[PDB]
């Protein structure tokens, strides 16, 4: 019967004979899966910039209401050229359905003037999609981490 | 000469039992095998030979030209004719997947080849390639025909037909770019390094982007002169796309067979592989001269490899040396 | 027979990914047909304007 | 009135050119003139995406297939590498 133990404990060394492999590749992959989730806030942070950029244009849209208002008050047709820009503004307001997770696709952050532009701070707009594709070249992602 | 040439090519090419549901099926088996054809179209294809090539060649010469590349081109003839593109594309690549077998029969494998260059030259159409045309998996199945064409008086008429084939693909590549496909990169340099060792190359060959595809008669000239065509960064795309196409000459820069390790066999002494290293060392002097910046870093990486991986043979050293 | 059921899982994987790669070319021609049309409007709108 | 409209249809016209999210500009980057009238055939819609406003189609399909970022693309290449560990294995 010890005989037929000793090849147990066998067993129980060849069940794991190593482990140095699969402790390095969920390494990696667990590297992977924290690369998924850092690019994910980072891409959080390009979602709330791009947020920042719907937030300039329409806090421009709402001071040019304001100026064509105070035109249309006080002649015609320069309230409706302000109009007219506002209306293409909202065209191009589409881009407020921010299509890339959608969230800070309408979630707006508490600096509305200040920190909700996109086009007066080119770092956020730069160092984020540089940390992203950063992080997109770097993932070979895998449940690998989680399935060893 | 130009409608009537591409109707004349196109009796024994458009046959009464012409099967486009066969077509249809390949095109939606992903174009990775061919079902035998008919008898009835292989006979009429046959009936006349190359001869037939030849007269679709002439049949789409004034169409590849330029001067009937129009609106009364290949795709308006074709709708009123009722042709399809599609069909001759499923002919060229049954006739590769007959070049795909071994032990093949030497005029198979021409019609194969010419049938794969008329398929070059059909792409070398401007537009026709967003009339669905292109498939990825096809091409590059008559990319590796080209390494497959090699049997397992042949061989004058195999390298022929190896020769219009390469002709019309390298007239076809500063047209098309790689931008979107980095994986013939690995492909067709493989093909081109496989399809090196075919001839000896007696003279050192000076590789620019302006040799005629009739001047370099010799396949390692045509396959530098496509891989300095590729150095281009719409062709070659990073780094990534340098360094496997430098491991991929470090074999044949190392005198040695293909393959890596020491079980591979090291090469004899043959002045046709020192008259081969020249051409690779005034051909990759050549392409210093272009680059004179990112050359540097990758050709250091390249001699990292090189001084990881030696034989110690006196001629091997001298050689190296 | 260890190594075949990971053999058929990696078989999976590269099916679907040349799937996913047949996907990324059809919706990919599918928008160049607007990027053709998009073509036509530009073409279009600069006529229409001058 | 209608010199400022003039001013207006201009400014549309020069806006036509030389932007990215703008109409010619990409006419010149494609060079796209196999085509002098690039409707081939019949035009379909202008619904199943916009020039105006774009990200309205199928590349809602497109992202769904983009929420895997794992590059199972080795496997995937035609060196059947997997497949050929298979077969040296058989």
């Amino acid at each position: 019967v010890e005989i037929l133990n000793e090849h147990r404990g066998e067993k129980l060394n060849r069940v794991k004979m190593v482990e140095k492999e699969k402790d390095a590749l969920e390494g990696e992959k667990n590297i992977a899966i924290e690369f998924l989730t850092l690019e994910n806030e980072i891409f959080r942070k390009k979602n709330h910039v791009c947020q920042y950029y719907i937030y300039e244009l329409q806090k421009r849209i709402a001071e040019m209401e304001t100026q064509k208002e105070k035109i249309h008050e006080d002649l015609k047709l320069e309230q409706i050229d302000g109009h007219i820009a506002e209306h293409n503004s909202k065209i191009k307001y589409w881009h407020k359905e921010i299509s890339k997770i959608s969230n800070p696709i309408e979630e707006i952050s508490v600096l509305s003037p200040e920190d909700l532009e996109a086009i007066k701070n080119p770092d956020s707009i730069t160092n984020q999609i540089a940390l992203l594709e950063a992080r997109c070249h770097e993932m070979k992602p895998n449940l690998g981490a989680i399935a060893e | 000469v130009a409608l009537r040439g591409l109707g004349s090519g196109l009796q024994p090419w458009c046959p009464l039992d012409l099967r486009l549901e066969w077509v249809d099926t390949v095109w939606e088996l992903d174009f990775t095998e061919t079902e035998p054809l008919d008898p009835s179209i292989e006979a009429e294809i046959i009936e006349t030979g190359l001869a037939a090539f030849t007269k679709l060649y002439e049949s789409l010469l004034p169409f590849a030209t330029g001067e009937h590349g129009s609106m009364e081109s290949i795709w308006t003839f074709f709708i009123e004719n009722n042709v399809s593109h599609s069909t001759l594309v499923a002919l060229f690549y049954h006739f590769v997947q007959i070049v795909h077998k071994k032990n093949v029969s030497v005029q198979y494998r021409e019609y194969g080849l010419h049938a794969a260059g008329l398929y070059f030259l059909l792409l070398e159409v401007p537009g026709s390639v967003a009339n669905q045309v292109f498939h990825p998996v096809m091409f590059d199945k008559c990319i590796q025909t080209l390494k497959k064409s090699w049997p397992q008086r042949d061989l004058s008429q195999i390298r022929n037909a190896i020769f219009h084939l390469l002709k019309n693909f390298l007239r076809l590549l500063p047209k098309f770019s790689l931008k979107e496909k980095p994986q013939c990169v690995q492909n067709c340099i493989e093909v081109f390094v496989s399809l090196t060792n075919f001839e000896p190359v007696l003279h050192e060959c000076h590789v620019t982007q302006a040799r005629a595809l009739n001047q370099a008669k010799y396949i390692p000239e045509l396959a530098y002169y496509g891989l300095y065509l590729l150095c281009s960064p719409i062709h070659g795309e990073g780094d990534k796309v340098i360094s496997c196409v430098f491991h991929q000459m470090l074999s044949v820069i190392l005198m040695l067979e293909v393959g890596e390790g020491s079980h591979r066999a090291p090469l004899a002494v043959t002045s046709q592989v020192i008259n081969c290293r020249n051409q690779a060392v005034q051909f990759i002097s050549a392409l210093v001269d272009e680059l004179k910046e990112s050359i540097f870093p990758v050709v250091r990486i390249l001699l990292q490899h090189i001084c990881a991986k030696v034989v110690d043979k006196s001629e091997y050293r001298t050689f190296a040396a | 027979e260890e190594i075949t059921p990971t053999i058929q899982k990696l078989k999976e994987e590269r099916s679907s990914y040349l799937e996913y790669q047949k996907v990324m070319r059809e919706i990919e021609h599918l928008s160049r047909l607007y990027i053709a049309y998009q073509f036509l409007l530009a073409e279009d709108t600069k006529v229409r304007s001058a | 009135k209608i010199k400022e409209l003039d001013h207006n249809i201009s400014k549309h016209k020069r806006e036509a050119e030389d932007g990215a999210a703008k109409v010619s500009k990409m006419l010149k980057d494609y060079d796209w003139i196999n085509a002098e009238r690039h409707l081939f055939g019949q035009p379909n819609s202008a619904y199943d995406f916009k020039t105006n406003n774009p990200k309205e189609a199928g590349q809602r399909l497109q992202k769904l297939q983009e929420m895997k970022e794992k590059l199972g693309r080795n496997v995937n290449m035609r060196a059947m590498n997997v497949l050929t560990e298979a077969e040296e294995r058989y």
